[PDB]
């Protein structure tokens, strides 16, 4: 008899790429890749997740927290992965600001991005004794505090000139030294008070607009205030308020220092947030639900299977599948062949 | 492959080979005969396994935010940012692309080669005095019907159990 | 390549092998006959074909300018930019380069297995009274001139033509 | 007789490299690069190329569009892929600006990135409304307009304190507000207008210099005007003027409100532009001749063969060859082998 | 009798992955990697390597000699590679500077990062024609020059108002022109003196803070002066002021003017840098210790045996191994096979 | 490897094979005698030294500090930049990795077919008396020891030398 070698013949749907044959109908393969399902957001695996700043400081938005809204300090754990829940953060309380004239919004955004986050328990400029006559600090009912008396943002102190200082000044300048701790970023919060005409001069003395200067790490930016026609107060406590705010934060790097030039309504810098450390940051929204491997920022929470998947690509962080052009197969089985001629 | 088409090799296949992917048939009397090899199909699944864990093994950094680069303030670097996620994206999965292409080449390339160790299995089982053809073929004295041609494939096949010579162990 | 250098093939070559890469020569009193085989040229020329579309399949993404970076202003980005754009072209080349690199050494190093292939060809035909020496070579028990050869080249040789014995 | 096995012998003068045996002579191959001759820009194949913003704008360069020049106003079609064109755009006519004092070149190159580019057919502000007592219009013998009448850039107001109205102000605040569909850009531009003491005094009733300051997703900008002894005109219209302006732009995001503190000579935005979408842009040449496969910023239009190529790397769009290190090549055909003996 | 084919059996340490086999033990292999130690750094080898700005300038550090510091000029060699020793450079003499009020302390790390660097010959602007009244340049004892005269940096003049002109100035501008040649980048140093309230009126005739203004490639910086009350003099001359300076540089690409408004107590330009091409730059320490091929941020200078390393992923330049995540082997040998029964 | 493991080729070792990685071994009365094939050997070795060369031809783009970013004024430029170094960093070793990997994938596979080059080499100085058995073995009428072995290894080996058939060499 005849006793040769043969390779079976089985329905082969199946289809790979090779270098030298081009695409070949196999009789089995081994898939590579899935497409992932939208899911909610959850907790990493193996790692703290950070949300809200402090999240047991209750109806205080992250920005609320970052600006020392009075009411929102609280213990603020430290992560080394971060979620950007909020493109444009917004404040639920205290006094109106007029956000948008400064780069405010994103401090709490900017705090995220450290693992350690802590306010500073000194004052980095002592109102007693900076530029510009004698001050007293103010407070308002829009921002009450712990014992619900008359306060402000602790980041900030609103001071006021003494009865006997109601007058204008020539820009004075302060120089706001580095109070944190080795190899910790210090971001020193600050800003101008505004009024109308008449509210300006029982305060200030002075009616006319006011100029503010920053400075730090080369960066220079430039202040004029606006007396009375402001815009309606917003994302503020909702006690109305003749007059608004200006904030802005000024980043100092380990040991730098930095100055603000100002005149009349200048919010000095108070209690400064000291951080160290990166968390790593990517957009998703809360609450965390559960537990995943990875965290994508189209497909939130997902579990890792296959080692590469299929879809829509942007940043994740964990343990998570690779991102492929297209569908690939492992094959696993043989190249099709029709039934031989018996 | 090519090897088979140019040596001659039947480019067809068996349908009544079930139980694996590699064999033997045999022709005689009998008809024709059908026969996977169980340890070659195995040796094939092992190889393709392996190569599974291997693909499996990659790891690439994370893709996650600038911590410094906020939103509005620096929209041209986060535009730039947006392009090196892109890249390293497009980069790495060509390359990934490249590994599976490479791996399924040698996977259907491979399938000649079975066939080639296959004959060196038939061929000292068979003895002596079978007559190697050079197409995968060998002629036999004896018979060999479904009942013999699993006892090939089983590896258990004895020429003796034809009083013909064999090669000893 | 390795294995005809260990196993005694031939190392040269025969320049009357003109219509095609792999094939056939025949030594006797007719002096040396040379034959192309024209299958397994055309095997050769397909996988490395097949190699041509497979390499030229690759799609990378287009590299442009930013749109918000503007220039003078952003000459620090910019610049980044650009190092981005090297860093990517430096890094697709290279990868290139190695995908090249792998189909030209299967296109060499799948020339003895051309060879390995031929003589299965060649023994069928020959028949069961031809010695496989194991370089590559043959004995036969007949004469075989160019006419034969051809004949062998084109998978007409039939054995009984000579008295010889045929694999039936 | 012996019967063998054999491979041919031909000249082999093509090299290729290999893994496991270095590098090897082959009897032939098939060459995976070129290299490109630098030619003139053209249309991508499949996609409509934006050169100059407006077509139909003759005598018109980008910035003088960008800006609203008068007799430079039309349709500004939408396109996948812009052609930076000029590095650093320049004008040709009406009032004389002081460049290179601002940002202000680039803006038509900042508009270029994006797909969809309109002007606003409604003012930003109102000029009888706007903080600093009433005003009037001017306008300028520089900027004449399609009936030849006194006019002004249409992106801005150059307005004037009224004869009652002559006096020296403290910064004023107006906000700009977003204007723009949902999605789009906004970018506003605008100004001030400063001349040597004796017009400043006739226009604004104040020869000190005047100070601006404008404020926009984070982004402070500060500026001081210049009295007298200014750099003499250039890329402007060409009839004498004493003064001079400086011109600014300012991007809005989607929603978001900018503010402009502003006293004497400044110049209100009226029409702004509005632009979403992405455009794909590389450096070229005008004009696009004919179509191609792929733009390249060094060899301008291009057609698809080798599926590489070899030489100066750059940006390119489009059906393009992929840039490798060195000429590449495939192997069609046999290592050489030295006539048999 | 019996002929077969077989392959050794060794003591086989050594694994490497393989596709299709997984891990596996081996006879021999090549290491492909090394874990390198650190080093001092070292002179590239084959290149030129700038370590101080100007090495024949004896006790003065790299920003002394951006400032034009007297004592601290000389020649600045070209480099195609440069080493940056100071992250925050200081100054060790002349008059008192506020550095962290500025960028200024990053000048000499951002000349460093061109090829070519040179201080210009001539002044770019005359102090004899600037706006604001005439001058008198100002020296001072901080700044002894080569004959210990007294001086100041020769990248600036200290000018002051001649005792005639005592008095209160509007914000004037100045246009600092483009001075150097074909492709150049120009880099303008400039800045502001001021003093308390006393020295203020005797030296300028004004004692309220004065205000300075920078435009240069759509990027401006606004400045405010402090009287009096400054922090102490520090990385300076030693020799007590009661005045201090704010320094700051402006960059101009070439054809690019720029301008400076500016009130009492400015430090005009004078002598500007000129740079062009690019060094290559990575951070490293002095001194520079013999030759290398590689010079690497983590492990200093080092030689290339292996293609590649494990270890410390850095910055790194010259003739480099590749680094890798894991210490790979080639093999070289068989794979392990138990001893034939 | 899977070859001989179907072929069913001897998936032990010869520890007395120390001059070699591949050769011979002769089983008769004599016992076992072994001798390494050096041609086969240092063809292995040539090809592995050829692959050691390609892996170091390859050549990638120094990663140095962006000249214009300055320290402080740039930082998130800067962030960026690292981020970019990353990146590359980690690429280019995974596609090192990839290289090296079918390097040794393609040198670990390359021993069979050793093999069964010796076995044509083997088979061609036997002579037409010899059997060839499929499973890497031939069957002599002839007695070979450590000597003759040696000669076998050596390429010297002559069939007439036992009064054996040669084929003819070309
Ligand atoms: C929460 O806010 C309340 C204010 O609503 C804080 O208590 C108040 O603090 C001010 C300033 O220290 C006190 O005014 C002082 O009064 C004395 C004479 O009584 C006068 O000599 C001082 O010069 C100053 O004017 C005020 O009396 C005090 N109490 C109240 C009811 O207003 C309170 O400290 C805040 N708590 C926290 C934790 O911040
Ligand atoms: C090889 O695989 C392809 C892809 O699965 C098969 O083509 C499909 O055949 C089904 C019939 O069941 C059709 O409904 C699909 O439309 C086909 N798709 C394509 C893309 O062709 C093909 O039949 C397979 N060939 C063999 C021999 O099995
Ligand atoms: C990913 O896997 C985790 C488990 O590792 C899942 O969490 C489990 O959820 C089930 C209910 O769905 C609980 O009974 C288990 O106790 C959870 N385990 C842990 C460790 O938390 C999680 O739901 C999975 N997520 C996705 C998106 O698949
Ligand atoms: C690759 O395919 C083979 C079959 O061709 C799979 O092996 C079989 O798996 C089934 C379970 O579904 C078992 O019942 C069989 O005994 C296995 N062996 C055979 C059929 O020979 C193998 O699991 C596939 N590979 C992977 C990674 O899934
Ligand atoms: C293999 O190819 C190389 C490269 O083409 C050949 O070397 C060239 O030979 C020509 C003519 O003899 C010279 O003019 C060139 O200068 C040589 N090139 C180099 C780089 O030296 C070589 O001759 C070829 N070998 C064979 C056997 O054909
Ligand atoms: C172009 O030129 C002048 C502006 O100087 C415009 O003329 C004004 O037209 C309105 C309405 O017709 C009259 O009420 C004014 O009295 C005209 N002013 C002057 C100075 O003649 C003319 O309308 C402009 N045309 C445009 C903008 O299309
Ligand atoms: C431009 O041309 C003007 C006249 O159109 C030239 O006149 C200058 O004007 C200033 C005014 O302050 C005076 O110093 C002199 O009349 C001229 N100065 C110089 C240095 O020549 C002037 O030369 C040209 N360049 C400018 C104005 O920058
Ligand atoms: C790229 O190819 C196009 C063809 O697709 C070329 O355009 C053609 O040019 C010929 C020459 O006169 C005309 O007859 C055709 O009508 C043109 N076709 C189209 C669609 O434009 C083009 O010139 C080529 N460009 C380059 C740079 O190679
Ligand atoms: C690879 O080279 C072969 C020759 O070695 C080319 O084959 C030639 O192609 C022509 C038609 O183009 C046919 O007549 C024959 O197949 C060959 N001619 C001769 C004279 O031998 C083949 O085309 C090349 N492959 C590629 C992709 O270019
Ligand atoms: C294959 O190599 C591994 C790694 O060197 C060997 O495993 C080691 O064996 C030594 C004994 O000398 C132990 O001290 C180590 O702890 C082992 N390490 C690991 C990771 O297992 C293994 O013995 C080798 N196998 C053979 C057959 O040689
Ligand atoms: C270095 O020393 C002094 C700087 O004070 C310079 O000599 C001055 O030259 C003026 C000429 O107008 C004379 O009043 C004195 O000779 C010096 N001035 C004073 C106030 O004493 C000298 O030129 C400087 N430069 C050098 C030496 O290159
Ligand atoms: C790298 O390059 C060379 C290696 O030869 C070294 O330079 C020599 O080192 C010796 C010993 O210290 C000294 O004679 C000189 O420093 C050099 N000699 C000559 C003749 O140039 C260099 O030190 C090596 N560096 C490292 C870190 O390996
Ligand atoms: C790979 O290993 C082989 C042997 O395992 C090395 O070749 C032997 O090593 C040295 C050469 O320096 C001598 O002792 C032997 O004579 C060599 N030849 C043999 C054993 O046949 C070879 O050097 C290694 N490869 C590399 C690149 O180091
Ligand atoms: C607030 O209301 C006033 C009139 O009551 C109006 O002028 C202004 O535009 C409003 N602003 C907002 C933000 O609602
Ligand atoms: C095959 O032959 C053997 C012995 O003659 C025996 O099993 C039977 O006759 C045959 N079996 C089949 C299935 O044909
Ligand atoms: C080869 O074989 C036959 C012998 O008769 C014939 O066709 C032919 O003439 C012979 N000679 C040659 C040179 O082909
Ligand atoms: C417009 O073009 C004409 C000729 O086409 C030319 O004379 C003129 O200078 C250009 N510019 C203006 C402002 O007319
Ligand atoms: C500043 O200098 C004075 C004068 O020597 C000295 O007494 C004081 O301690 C210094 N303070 C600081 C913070 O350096
Ligand atoms: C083989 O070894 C034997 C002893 O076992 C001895 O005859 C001689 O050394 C070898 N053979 C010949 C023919 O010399």
């Amino acid at each position: 008899d005849r006793i040769c070698t043969g390779i079976t013949s089985s329905n082969s749907p199946h289809v790979v790429k090779t270098a030298t044959q081009g695409e070949v109908n196999v009789t089995g393969v081994i898939p590579l890749t899935t497409t992932p399902t939208r899911s909610h957001f959850a907790n990493l695996k193996g790692t703290q997740t950070r949300g809200k700043l402090c999240p047991n400081c209750f109806n205080c938005t992250d920005l609320d927290v970052a600006l020392g809204r009075p009411k929102c300090m609280g213990n603020i754990p430290s992560a080394k992965v971060s979620i950007l829940h909020e493109v444009k953060p917004v404040t639920s309380g205290c006094y109106p600001i007029m956000h948008d004239r400064t780069k405010i919004r994103q401090l709490p955004n900017l705090l995220r991005g450290y693992e350690n986050i802590r306010l500073s328990t000194s004052n980095v400029i002592n109102t007693e004794t900076a530029p510009g006559g004698p001050y007293k600090v103010g407070t308002s009912g829009s921002c009450p505090n712990v014992t619900n008396g008359n306060g402000f943002f602790n980041t900030m102190a609103w001071v006021i000139p003494k009865d006997n200082n109601k007058i204008a000044i020539n820009p004075v300048t302060v120089e706001v030294p580095y109070i944190c701790s080795e190899g910790e970023d210090q971001i020193t919060v600050w800003g101008f008070h505004s009024d109308d005409k008449t509210q300006m001069e029982r305060l200030y003395g002075d009616s006319n607009p006011q100029k503010f200067t920053s400075s730090a790490n080369g960066v220079t930016t430039h202040y004029v205030s606006q007396i009375g026609g402001f815009p309606n107060q917003t994302e503020d406590e909702g006690l109305k308020q003749s007059g608004r705010i200006v904030v802005d934060y000024m980043v100092q790097k380990p040991g730098k220092t930095g100055t603000i030039v100002y005149q009349r309504g200048i919010l000095l810098p108070q209690k400064v947030w000291c951080a160290s450390g990166r968390s790593k940051v990517i957009k998703g929204s809360l609450p965390l639900i559960g537990e995943a491997d990875c965290l994508h920022e189209k497909y939130g929470g997902l579990n890792k299977s296959k080692p590469y998947y299929t879809g829509e690509h942007a940043k994740a962080i964990g343990n998570c599948p690779i991102w492929v052009k297209t569908p690939l197969k492992l094959a696993n089985g043989t190249k099709y062949r029709p039934p031989a001629k018996l | 492959g090519f090897f088979g088409a140019i040596a001659g090799f039947l480019e067809g296949g068996w349908e009544g080979m079930i139980a694996g992917w590699h064999g033997y048939t045999s022709h005689g009397a009998h008809g024709v005969a059908v026969a996977a090899d169980l340890k070659s199909t195995q040796e094939a699944i092992n190889k393709i396994t392996k190569n599974l864990n291997s693909l499996s093994e990659l790891e690439v950094k994370n893709l996650q935010r600038l911590s410094g680069a906020m939103n509005e303030l620096h929209d041209e670097i986060l535009e730039l940012d947006e392009k090196v996620d892109d890249l390293r994206a497009d980069t790495i999965s060509s390359q990934i692309e490249l590994a599976v292409l490479l791996s399924n080449e040698g996977i259907i390339n491979s399938e000649d080669e079975h066939l080639l160790a296959l004959e060196r299995k038939l061929k000292k089982m068979l003895g002596p005095s079978a007559v190697e053809i050079g197409n995968g073929c060998f002629e036999t004295k004896h018979k060999c019907n479904q009942t013999c041609l699993d006892r090939i494939a089983a590896g258990t096949f004895n020429a003796g159990d034809f009083s013909l010579p064999t090669f000893d162990s």
